[PDB]
């Protein structure tokens, strides 16, 4: 969930040759392929339903709902370390919140906030100082930086651009085949 | 690794000349102190980087440096107890064992040109034993140890003493600081360390921190030499996976050759698998001033590394050595923190830039002049307001497949047309 | 032997066959009408008019690198051999356009290239792309001796490519086609690298592998570095007056090395100047309207120490690629800043690829008709 629906929402917008073939999509396609749900009751489900708004980021619903009725049902008791491992967890949502609308959400996105982001989702301005820097050179993304202003310019234009890349997904998958094809003729 | 399957039963017990201690308690630096210390405990007998040891600070305690090495250097030990009023009179021992040695050493050195001139090999098999004894005895007399193993090197029982003997005497140059004669014993050392010999984990990580010794006091072009000082042994950053491994001052003649003497496209080979991941990693633990250059530096940080990377410089410098390998290290930290932040952004007020690196706008202009006929910040330079925009976009990125679908095919299918 | 005799020979075969075409080229349109109506194949007697001349231009050299001083050979071929098929009624086919190559191939050789305007003119018949490649081959030397490469390089592109549409299938080259390949490639680098930035002339002819290679050695020649320069004078000084390929290296003979000579001190003094040029100018024209400041901050990097600064900087301006001025009055170096635009690369493949559907179904459906 943290190395799989973070990791891989950037290249799901048409751009699949990078899909790890080993993830939640094991039991993804299952508690999705039904057509009632509510308030979820199993552990897959509970580690799902903050999930599902861990891609509508929400900072406040995903976090309510990973010590929702899991410390019963062994999350913080049973890891033998009492509040902690939350205190991880938490981090690990709070922080893996903010690389999302980075990564999703910045179609109309040029101008933005990186004080009041800070404001948002109460992380460290220094660990929001890092991540909003990595989100640049770690994830090549089109955003530009003066951060003695602390701000990212985006410029990003690629929403009816990468429809005809989408066409490179497949206009690729045409002559990265003409490249294979002779491979086998001799 | 391979060979940390032998290392398991070894883990640090190491077996060479010099033993124990180095200079007990200095004040400030503190790094500095065991990274050396450690080198002395496998490297030999040093010998002024011992006074370099002292020049740091105050304290006194320079007594028992090199007075324990005797047969060897017998009147500067004599003098160094009473350069400091020290009555250890227990020091009459070299006046009887040297001179007993005197009409022994004048057969043998009268059998050196029945030797020579000659060109006898069963006379010269001779005078190779009786001045090989001699040799690890005491072969400083570095002099006749240069006459030695210049003409055929080899020693009678062919491991042991062509072993210390010549271990000994590339130590004993340098103690002296003669460099040419030591640069053809690194290479008899480059011999030895590849041969190998018995090559247990004891040997192993005695072996590689030998020929690291030569390379931290750099004395030729260690920046060429560096390619030779880490191309070896499962070429390691550390060399030993023994991680209490301290050669670590690798990384900064690595950095130094590649970002310094060459440049760093080609910073693959330098940070991605010699730098994060476990070797470099303890030594990111071990040391404060150059954990900083790959730890904000993996974080791409943008000011508050140049800060970080500039407060490293400023005790770079303090590179106390037989340095050499300091302002090239220092500069092109300065360098490559500017070139990472120039391959990417968007554009920068060189009189913010100049305030945050320590220099002014007039420099930061004509700085940013000489990266463009570089050729390596690819941009244009905005005049006098300082704003040398950096606006590079992929636009339209079809050309490559647009002519590639009829590279191959419109002149691989004219292949049919001759039958 | 196995050399000088099988020479003469041939040398004898091209004369008698320059003879015969000399002949009964002419007043008579009998033995033409008979050679157009007997044998279908018109192949082989439109080869003999390339096959006899590449081996003969060949042989006039091999022979002259002996006879350098007093040639008979140069002579022999020029004004018997070639101006006797030039000078002449056109035979109405591949005949009277290759003859024109023929003596073109010499005309070229000997560095005596003018009447490339008169060649052209006189040259009204259809140009078939097989003469079409020779043509622009052959010229594209007047032009790049002509010291306009801003439109010599797009003339080699054209031959380099080879998207002239050449199918043929008889060995009409003959037998030496990646020697003008190579020779073409050669000349486009030398073209590259006097320009750049400007081209953006790179891209068709060789694609960006070479590019690559050709472009690290071009940034290498502009920022300094003659070792470029060296290699793409070594690479092309054998390309400007070799026949096909000397006789034989020998060490006791004077005779072979004086025709090289004269190949080496022609082509050095031309591409030397030109490769001063690309240093001069290679520095790009990042700002326009420059003040006193860092127009002396620019004089440094032109030529600074000290003396003669002003005057150097005034050379390297009147090169015809610096269109600049001086504002005494203001202080400002009012400069240019030449930049061009690529998207149109894709303008000229787009029918290419229509006609590429078409060369998909030319061989295929070929096929398909001699398989039904």
């Amino acid at each position: 969930y943290l190395v799989s629906a973070m990791l891989l929402e950037i290249p799901y917008m048409a751009a699949h040759e990078s899909d790890a073939r080993r993830r939640m999509i094991s039991k993804q396609f299952h508690h999705q392929l039904r057509v009632g749900e509510r308030q979820p009751l199993l552990g897959p489900p509970e580690s799902m339903r903050e999930h599902v708004v861990a891609a509508s980021k929400a900072m406040k619903m995903g976090d309510w709902k990973t010590c929702h009725s899991f410390i019963i049902n062994e999350k913080m008791n049973g890891k033998v370390w009492d509040l902690f491992p939350e205190a991880d967890k938490v981090r690990t949502m709070l922080v893996r919140k903010i690389q999302e609308e980075s990564l999703r959400t910045y179609l109309f996105t040029y101008s933005s906030v990186y004080d009041s982001i800070s404001m948002e989702t109460l992380s460290d301005m220094f660990e929001l100082d890092l991540p909003t820097v990595h989100s640049i050179i770690s994830k090549m993304i089109i955003n530009e930086e003066l951060m003695a202003s602390l701000d990212q310019p985006t410029q990003t234009v690629v929403m009816h651009r990468t429809e005809p890349t989408a066409q490179q997904n497949l206009a690729l998958q045409l002559a990265e085949k003409l490249g294979s094809l002779v491979e086998n003729n001799e | 690794y391979d060979l940390t399957t032998r290392i398991a039963h070894f883990l640090d017990r190491h077996l060479v000349f010099p033993l124990l201690e180095f200079l007990s308690v200095k004040e400030i630096y503190n790094e500095k102190e065991l990274l050396q210390g450690k080198l002395d405990l496998l490297s030999d007998t040093n010998m002024v980087d011992f006074a370099m040891d002292v020049y740091k600070n105050l304290y006194s305690d320079d007594i028992p440096h090199a007075l324990r090495e005797k047969r060897t250097t017998v009147v500067a030990q004599l003098k160094q107890l009473q350069a400091e009023t020290e009555p250890i009179v227990k020091m009459f021992e070299d006046p009887e064992t040297t001179r007993q040695m005197q009409s022994t050493r004048d057969g043998r050195m009268l059998f050196d040109y029945l030797a020579d001139k000659h060109g006898f090999r069963q006379e010269y098999l001779d005078t190779l034993y009786r001045y090989a004894k001699f040799q690890y005895e005491c072969g400083n007399y570095s002099g006749a140890a240069e006459y030695l193993y210049f003409f055929r090197v080899l020693v009678p029982a062919t491991d042991r003493n062509a072993l210390s003997s010549l271990w000994g005497k590339l130590a004993s140059e340098i103690l002296m600081q003669n460099w040419d004669a030591a640069m053809e014993d690194l290479t008899r050392l480059k011999e030895t360390i590849d041969n190998n010999s018995v090559s247990s984990p004891l040997q192993s990580l005695q072996q590689r921190t030998w020929l690291i010794h030569w390379s931290l006091f750099v004395f030729f072009n260690h920046p060429k030499g560096r390619d030779n000082i880490i191309d070896l042994f499962l070429y390691q950053p550390q060399y030993l996976n023994a991680i209490q491994t301290m050669c670590p001052h690798i990384l900064r003649y690595l950095t130094t050759a590649v970002i310094t003497n060459k440049d760093v496209r080609k910073r693959r080979q330098v940070l991605k698998d010699l730098v994060k991941v476990i070797q470099q990693e303890s030594y990111t633990y071990k040391d404060p001033i150059t954990e900083f250059v790959e730890c904000l530096y993996v974080n791409f940080d943008f000011d508050g590394a140049q800060k970080k990377l500039r407060e490293c410089e400023s005790v770079l410098v303090n590179d106390f050595f037989l340095v050499a390998c300091l302002e090239d290290f220092i500069e092109n930290a300065r360098l490559f923190i500017f070139e990472t932040f120039c391959r990417i952004h968007q554009c920068i007020s060189i009189n913010m830039l100049a305030d945050k690196l320590n220099m002014t706008p007039e420099e930061a202009e004509r700085w940013i002049v000489n990266l463009i006929r570089n050729a390596r910040l690819d941009a244009k330079i905005d005049s006098k307001l300082g704003h040398v925009v950096m606006g590079n976009n992929a636009v339209s990125p079809y050309q490559q497949v647009i002519e590639k679908t009829k590279s191959l095919s419109f002149r691989s299918q004219m292949l049919a047309m001759n039958i | 032997q196995w050399l000088w005799d099988i020479i003469d020979e041939f040398i004898y075969q091209f004369q008698s066959f320059s003879q015969y075409r000399c002949k009964t080229a002419k007043k008579s349109e009998e033995e033409i009408d008979f050679l157009r109506s007997n044998p279908k194949i018109w192949n082989v007697h439109s080869v003999l008019n390339v096959l006899h001349s590449l081996v003969d231009k060949s042989n006039i050299n091999r022979q002259l690198e002996v006879y350098t001083s007093g040639g008979d050979p140069e002579s022999v071929a020029g004004e018997y051999g070639r101006h006797s098929l030039y000078k002449m009624l056109g035979y109405f086919s591949l005949v009277g356009l290759l003859r024109l190559h023929s003596l073109l191939g010499d005309y070229y050789q000997a560095i005596k290239v003018l009447e490339n305007i008169e060649l052209n003119k006189k040259s009204m018949y259809s140009r078939v792309p097989e003469c079409q490649v020779t043509t622009y081959y052959y010229v594209g030397f007047a032009y790049l001796m002509m010291r306009r490469y801003q439109d010599a390089i797009r003339v080699f592109a054209n031959i380099l490519l080879y998207i002239q549409r050449t199918k043929s299938m008889f060995q009409r080259t003959t037998y030496k086609y990646e020697m003008i390949n190579k020779q073409n490639e050669q000349m486009h680098a030398l073209l590259a690298i006097a320009l750049t930035m400007y081209p953006m002339r790179i891209d068709e002819s060789i694609h960006l592998q070479l590019r690559e290679k050709y472009g690290d050695k071009m940034l290498r020649m502009q920022k300094g570095d003659p070792q470029v320069y060296e290699e793409l004078f070594s690479y092309s000084c054998p390309k400007f007056l070799s026949p096909v390929v000397p006789n034989y290296d020998s060490v006791h003979p004077n005779y072979h090395k004086e025709p090289f000579l004269q190949q080496l001190k022609v082509f050095s003094d031309e591409v030397q100047q030109q490769a001063q040029l690309s240093t001069i100018r290679s520095f790009l024209k990042l700002y326009t309207t420059m003040p006193v400041a860092k127009l002396a901050g620019f004089l440094d990097l032109t030529e600074q120490e000290f003396r003669i600064q002003l005057l150097v900087f005034k050379h390297k301006m009147k090169n015809l690629v610096w269109t600049s001025g001086i504002s005494a009055l203001d202080g400002e170096f009012q400069s240019a800043s030449e930049v061009d635009f690529y998207i149109d690369k894709d303008m000229i493949h787009i029918a290419d690829t229509k006609v590429a559907r078409r060369y998909g179904d030319f061989f295929i459906r070929q096929i398909h008709k001699f398989e039904e």
